[PDB]
């Protein structure tokens, strides 16, 4: 368990948009056994309240598929819950609101960070930077995985959608 | 078509069910029984 | 409405302990004739109770016939609990058999049927009776969805993925049929 | 008009000495139909006997019995993690545990079907025949 | 419809049978497991030749409206193409239906004197026959 | 799915439903029997105008 | 409104495994059986003179 | 590799070993339709 | 599902299939006949009882005794429902079956009428 | 596995577990003149020697481990060419 | 004199599985066991009217 | 007065051999004759991830007799049962099938496996489309008795039969006698 | 056309029996097949009867030093407790195998994808593939990753 500081005066509002996910660095069964099969994941960010409403569309077997979350607020700003056998603490430290985005997520005692940008491509300042701090959390370069920069979904369909909420 | 499904030749294991009905069949020809047992467990089984 | 008279009353039961009586529906509301609220059936107290298996067990107060074999096993057999009472120094094996839930729709296969009102009667078989047995038939629904933010990861849900048989069940048959047919009539003159 | 009728009661057959029973039987002559009456009761009676005939009712078995299926089932699958002797026997008074694999595989996905007794008659599939437990390549 | 890779990729968690190959049911009792094998192998044998007898669904009533009688326990259903309603069949919109002739039951078989089965149309083979 | 409402309803009679081996339960159930039955043909559109 | 206590029950829970969602709900032992058979319908008719 | 000590399946190796030893074409017709006339040699996986 | 016939809806119709799937038919026995497949042995007397109370109760809440209009007798009241004409209050050739007669045995109907008028015991 | 078998001790020969090269199996094959299609597998192309002989590729710094059949390996990767066009017209 | 009567009616069953009740060493409810031993052997049209 | 008649009998029967990814390609028949790039590409990948065991080469199955209980007299033994088997079902004893059929055997019937863009009960009906060359080819015979064993050799000798070449296409293919050793129980079974 | 009903002429003579199964092998030869949708046959073809054993029944094979399986297929004593699909059939021996030295499998997961089709067998004049026949899923020991 543990917990940095997040951005500090992180607002909803101008985080809101299409984001583009680009690398995820931890060590799960999926990232080593079938990393090789990562697609072009795009994340859209849409305030509610203090908490953020999330959809994600991603390329299953081709046909696109909606991810609609709902970030449950802890009650400090810039951490976030969500709720399925485990408590997800969505956490976001360093990022700017015109380039990149960097998340933070803790399941089960263990950490993973998340690199998001508005569009391709991707400053190398911003990769070096991810790296750097993927590194200092007790992470290997080995367990970086880098995603396909094309073939994003456009929009699901009313029949492709998660209800998580 | 997507799978293909064989069972082996012989030496098979049977159902604990099957079993004990098998075991109360009687020696004696009964087609009461044995109508039963067909319409309980069908006639054939699946080989391929 | 037409009801005969009320019936000679039978004799006392020794566990029931109670009279009962009955009479005959001669006729019912066709049109506008008078409704009867009365029923054709009634009961009544009694007081002349005498004397209220033989197999290897029984429950207490249900005349339900059990096997020893089924005694202190886990799983209650009995409403009244008499199977896993003073059950003290015995062990109870798991068979990862009831993590699992029983097959869904047991509720209408165990209700009986009345063709005249097409309703459902009260519980006729045991849904609940397994009688130690435990048989696992593979779901045809383990593909609805799942997944994961932290790992990235999109996959079916593979958390209950298994359909544990009643005694009372031969077998659940999972298979898949369909066939749907529209007619259609056009006729002019 | 052409409601369900049975044959007559077939002749009694000898007591059968090792299921200590006799049994008699109808077959069918004519389907109900048109919501017409059925043939509502059984069209099989049992009765006691007194069996008095040798009979080789049970069969040997070289390994060990199983204690409630009574199955022959060798000592090489005891003590394994699985359940092999039936509903609760096997694995009884067991020093160590072995044999079993790590991941915790699931089963063949549709084995159970492929297990049961098919009526080729009338392309009904009817009760489990196969036994298509676990008893690992 | 275009969204069939749902189906394609779902079957596999839910496949049907497709072909058959089908063995006796006497064949699958074993010596090893039951005695009396012989016995009990001749016996399901002739329960299997007098429940194809009894089970051959001609018995039935011919249905109406190209209906295809089906045989269950006691009680017989007539299933009827789509555009028939009511019990047999009998009342369509349509007029000169042609109806696809069935066949009856055979008869049975010649004690020894050379066994022939008859069978009529009121479209599958017949003259069956067998060596005494 | 939140709030469902009654569409369809079997019927049953009250006096039915008295706990039985009551005090006076046999009596007390064929009176409220003769109550409900008072109750029914005393007044109804049947005795209006 | 309920003329009856419909909390109370006898002895081993008894499942109500059924509804759209994944939730386990109770049966009192004073309600016999409940299904969960959601029939749907309805009709349209129209007519001219 | 065809020519070695092939490891044989548990079918093929016991309904092999139930052959008789004098010549009899009943079993050796219903081997040779469960198993086929043919073993593999060589050859990719094309697809078509 | 009954608003519209479109191809939109059947997707998670079948979904809540998958979810709940209600009974699409099933077969049928007199309820005399569990007892006789029961633990308990032989039942004859009590069998034979419960077919003759069986018998008569198919007789005596039978749906032609039921007030003419589909007649549904329930407990002591008589309904239809509708024929969907909402013309009257019971929603009034025609067509309708006579009650059975009294067992002779002979036992007749009167009124085109479907079925068997004539049963025989 | 047998010479690592009861190896009390054992002297890492190569400090990081680092990927073989692709299609190197292809490089082992041996080859039927007679027949047009070249083999199957003669030499093994697993074994290493022991000695963690690398090779660093162009834009892909994940190093490639090099077997010890393998005397050396070099990155020439280069297109090298056919055309042909004809149109006629009528009128 | 014009007349036009169309009826254009569908009646389509997809069915989820098959179940099949087994017919010997049936294990009947409480209730329903109680009830029978609560009937006693002479004739009477109330207790199985009941039942 | 004015007659008019129009008739489209279009059909196709596509053969696509990944098990799921089968049915996108060939359920976009409708309207759609040409397949999706990316639908193709992602069967390819499928099928990829999953065999397509057929376009094999053989060799005789009883060769893999080596270490059993009586191996070579049960090795010879399956070698005279596999020659029964191949010739008591060969397809020479069905008739030549219309329109160049192609004859099997299943069990005791025959089958005329019908050509492309034909069908009927001895594909003789729809002969609309050949889009080949045409004519009737040659059938080998079924071997007649097998050799006495005079000195070793074979004289089954395969000749032509009832279906010749008559439109014009090509004889059948193939040898015209066979020659071996004769096994006289192989040595009398191995010294 | 002209329909085609098959006929089969008198079976082969008697053979021997030595299978302690004592059958006489009375195989036929259907001179005339079906066609034309016809009546594709109806007497079977094999025949079984009692028959007289003449030569003893043939005894198993030595299983010389080889550990024998649940099924009989000895193999050599080099993948006693190796931590894998010894037996290739079944996992019958196990050796006990608690203490499993080497590592074995060396961390190697998968085989190839549908290698039992490889091992499947093969039917030339149907089409059709038969069943598995050599047991590809075999490893020696010798890991070759
Ligand atoms: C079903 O809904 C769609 C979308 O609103 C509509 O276009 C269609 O006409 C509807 N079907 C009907 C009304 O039968």
């Amino acid at each position: 368990i543990s917990t940095i500081q997040p951005k500090a005066n992180f607002d909803a509002q101008q985080f809101a948009g299409t984001w583009l996910l680009v690398a995820v660095g931890s060590a799960c069964r999926f990232l080593q056994e079938q990393g090789h099969r990562a697609e072009a994941t795009t994340l859209h960010v849409a305030p509610q309240g203090t908490a953020m409403a999330v959809s994600t569309f991603r390329k299953l077997d081709g046909i696109c598929w909606q991810v609609r979350q709902l970030y449950g607020d802890t009650g400090v700003l810039g951490r976030f819950l969500l709720q399925a056998r485990g408590a997800v603490h969505v956490v976001v430290a360093e990022t700017d609101y015109q380039s990149f985005a960097v998340l933070y997520l803790e399941r089960a005692g263990q950490l993973s960070v998340k690199l998001y940008a508005r569009s391709l491509p991707v400053s190398d300042s911003v990769l070096s930077g991810f790296e750097q701090r993927v590194q200092e959390a007790h992470l290997t370069e080995d367990q970086i995985f880098y995603f396909p920069k094309y073939g994003f979904c456009e929009a699901a369909d009313q029949f492709h959608v998660l209800d998580e909420v | 078509e997507v799978a293909h499904y064989k069972l082996k030749p012989r030496s098979l294991m049977l159902h604990y069910e099957f079993l004990q009905r098998v075991k109360r069949l009687p020696l004696e020809y009964s087609y009461g029984e044995y109508r039963d047992l067909f319409r309980d467990f069908g006639t054939h089984y699946i080989t391929e | 409405c037409q009801l005969s008279n009320w019936s000679e009353w039978t004799d006392c039961f020794p566990c029931q302990d109670k009279k009962y009586r009955h009479r005959s529906l001669l006729q019912p509301n066709k049109f506008g004739g008078t409704i009867c609220s009365g029923d054709i059936w009634d009961q009544a107290s009694c007081s002349s109770s005498t004397t209220c298996c033989g197999q290897d067990f029984q429950c207490k107060e249900t005349g339900r016939c059990l096997k020893r074999h089924l005694v202190c096993n886990g799983d209650q057999d009995c409403l009244d609990g008499s199977d896993e009472d003073d059950c003290e120094d015995v062990r109870a094996i798991d068979e990862d058999c009831s993590q699992y839930e029983p097959i869904p729709g047991s509720q209408k296969a165990a209700l009986g049927y009345n063709i005249l009102t097409q309703e459902d009667a009260q519980s006729v078989y045991d849904a609940s009776y397994y009688g130690g047995q435990c048989e696992t038939v593979y779901n045809g629904e383990w593909r609805e969805l799942r997944y994961d933010s932290t790992c990235e990861r999109l996959y079916y849900g593979d958390d209950e993925k298994y359909f544990r048989k009643p005694y009372n069940f031969l077998k659940y048959h999972f298979e898949a049929l369909a066939d749907t047919g529209i007619s259609s009539e056009f006729y002019d003159n | 008009p052409i409601d369900c009728e049975l044959s007559s009661w077939s002749s009694w057959t000898t007591c059968d000495p090792c299921q200590k029973k006799r049994y008699r039987y109808a077959y069918l002559l004519q389907p109900s139909q048109f919501h017409g009456e059925p043939c509502n009761f059984s069209d099989k009676e049992v009765e006691d006997c007194v069996t008095n005939r040798p009979c080789r009712s049970q069969v040997r078995c070289e390994g060990f019995v199983c204690a409630q299926t009574g199955r022959c089932v060798n000592r090489r699958l005891l003590c394994n993690g699985d359940n092999d002797c039936g509903d609760q026997s096997d694995e009884a008074n067991c020093r160590r545990i072995y044999k079993k694999c790590q991941h915790e595989m699931d089963q063949y996905w549709g084995i159970g079907s492929l297990a049961s007794g098919i009526n080729l008659f009338t392309n009904s599939f009817e009760g489990p025949v196969l036994d298509h437990r676990y008893y690992c390549s | 419809a275009d969204l069939m890779q749902e189906w394609g990729d779902a079957v596999q968690y839910n496949p049907a049978i497709i072909k058959v190959k089908v063995e006796p049911l006497y064949e699958l009792v074993t010596a090893t497991d039951f005695a009396y094998s012989s016995t009990v192998r001749q016996n399901m044998k002739q329960a299997l030749e007098e429940f194809q007898k009894e089970v051959s669904s001609c018995h039935c009533a011919p249905c109406q409206g190209n209906g295809v009688p089906v045989l269950k326990g006691s009680r017989c259903d007539c299933i009827c193409p789509v555009g028939s309603q009511g019990l047999a069949c009998e009342v369509s919109y349509r007029k000169n239906t042609p109806i696809d002739g069935k066949w009856n039951c055979w008869s049975n078989w010649s004690s020894c004197s050379g066994r022939r089965k008859t069978r009529q149309r009121q479209s599958g083979p017949a003259s069956e026959t067998l060596d005494c | 799915n939140d709030a469902p409402v009654l569409i369809s309803q079997k019927l049953s009679p009250i006096y039915n439903l008295v706990p039985v081996k009551m005090k006076n339960a046999h009596l007390k159930k064929q009176n409220l029997e003769r109550a409900i039955e008072d109750y029914i043909n005393e007044f109804s559109v049947r005795k209006c105008h | 409104s309920t003329p009856f206590d419909n909390e109370f029950y006898n002895g081993l829970c008894n499942r109500d495994r059924d509804g759209n969602t994944l939730t386990y709900y109770r049966r009192p032992w004073n309600v016999a059986s409940l299904i969960y058979e959601t029939k749907g319908e309805k009709n349209f008719r129209t007519e001219h003179y | 590799n065809n020519p070695e000590f092939l490891q044989l399946a548990e079918p093929f190796w016991k309904e092999l070993s139930h052959l008789p030893s004098l010549y009899d074409y009943s079993a050796y017709r219903r081997l040779i339709d469960q198993y086929g006339t043919h073993y593999l040699q060589s050859g990719s996986l094309g697809g078509e | 599902l009954a608003q519209n016939r479109s191809t939109i809806t059947y997707r998670s119709w079948g979904r809540s299939l998958k979810y709940n799937p209600v009974v699409i038919d099933f077969e049928m026995q007199p309820i005399h006949e569990v007892l006789r497949h029961t633990s308990l042995g032989p039942l004859e007397a009590k069998r034979q009882n419960l077919r003759r109370a069986l018998d008569q109760y198919l007789m005596e809440f039978n749906a032609c005794r039921c007030g003419p209009c589909v007649p549904i007798l329930e407990g002591t009241s008589c309904r239809c429902q509708c024929r969907l004409g909402s013309l009257g209050a019971a929603c009034e050739a025609d067509g309708s079956w006579s009650c059975w007669s009294s067992w002779s045995q002979e036992r007749r109907r009167e009124c085109s009428c479907p079925g068997r008028k004539v049963q025989t015991q | 596995n047998s010479d690592e078998r009861d190896c009390g001790r054992t002297k890492a020969v190569c400090t990081r577990k680092y990927n073989p090269i692709p299609s190197v199996q292809l490089m082992g094959n041996g080859f039927h003149f007679l027949a047009g299609e070249p083999r199957g597998e003669v030499l093994d192309n697993s074994f290493t020697g022991g000695i963690c002989k690398t090779v660093k590729s162009s834009r892909t710094s994940n190093p490639y481990r090099v077997p010890a059949n393998l005397e050396n390996v070099g990155f020439e990767v280069q297109t090298a060419t056919d055309f042909y066009k004809d149109l006629t017209s009528l009128g | 004199n014009e007349k036009k009567f169309i009826f254009t009616r569908i009646f389509t069953k997809v069915q989820t599985a098959h179940f099949k009740m087994r017919k010997d060493d049936i294990m009947l409810d409480e209730g329903m066991l109680q009830s029978l031993m609560e009937l006693p052997d002479q004739y009477n049209y109330g207790m199985y009217a009941k039942f | 007065a004015a007659s008019g008649t129009q008739n489209n009998v279009l059909r196709g029967e596509p053969f696509i051999r990944g098990a799921g990814f089968i049915s996108g390609l060939s359920y976009l028949e409708l309207d759609n004759p040409a397949g999706n790039k990316r639908r193709y590409s992602a069967w390819a990948e499928s099928v990829t991830n999953l065999p397509q065991v057929i376009k094999q080469k053989l060799t005789p199955l009883y060769e893999l007799v080596k270490e059993v209980p009586c191996a070579s007299v049960k090795k010879l033994y399956l070698k005279w049962a596999l020659e029964e088997y191949l010739d008591e079902f060969d397809p020479c004893h069905c008739r030549p099938c219309q329109n160049g059929g192609l004859a099997t055997v299943e069990g005791t019937h025959c089958l005329c496996h019908c050509k492309p863009y034909t069908f009927g009960a001895a594909c003789e009906q729809g002969v609309l489309v050949g889009n080949q060359a045409g004519g009737v080819d040659g059938g080998w015979s079924c071997w007649s008795s097998w050799s006495p064993c005079v000195q070793g050799k074979k004289t089954r000798s395969r000749e032509c039969n009832n279906p010749p070449p008559s439109g014009g296409g090509r004889s059948c293919v193939g040898e015209t006698t066979e020659s071996t050793q004769c096994e006289d129980e192989e040595l009398e079974h191995l010294r | 056309s002209s329909p085609v009903n098959c006929q089969w002429d008198f079976y082969a003579p008697w053979s021997e029996c030595n299978g302690c199964t004592k059958t006489q092998t009375r195989r036929r030869s259907v001179a005339v097949y079906g066609q034309y949708g016809g009546q594709p046959c109806v007497g079977n073809a094999f025949e079984t009867q009692s028959c007289e054993p003449t030569r003893g029944c043939p005894t198993e094979e030595g299983c010389g030093e080889r550990f024998r399986c649940f099924s009989g297929q000895c193999i050599s004593k080099s993948l006693v407790c190796n931590g894998d699909s010894d037996c290739d059939e079944d996992s019958a021996d196990e050796d006990r195998c608690e203490d499993s030295e080497r590592r074995p499998s060396c961390d190697i997961d998968k085989p190839p994808p549908n290698i039992e089709l490889t091992g499947n067998g093969y039917n030339e004049l149907t089409g059709q593939f038969r069943n598995r026949v050599i047991n590809t899923k075999s490893f020696g020991g010798q890991c070759r990753k």
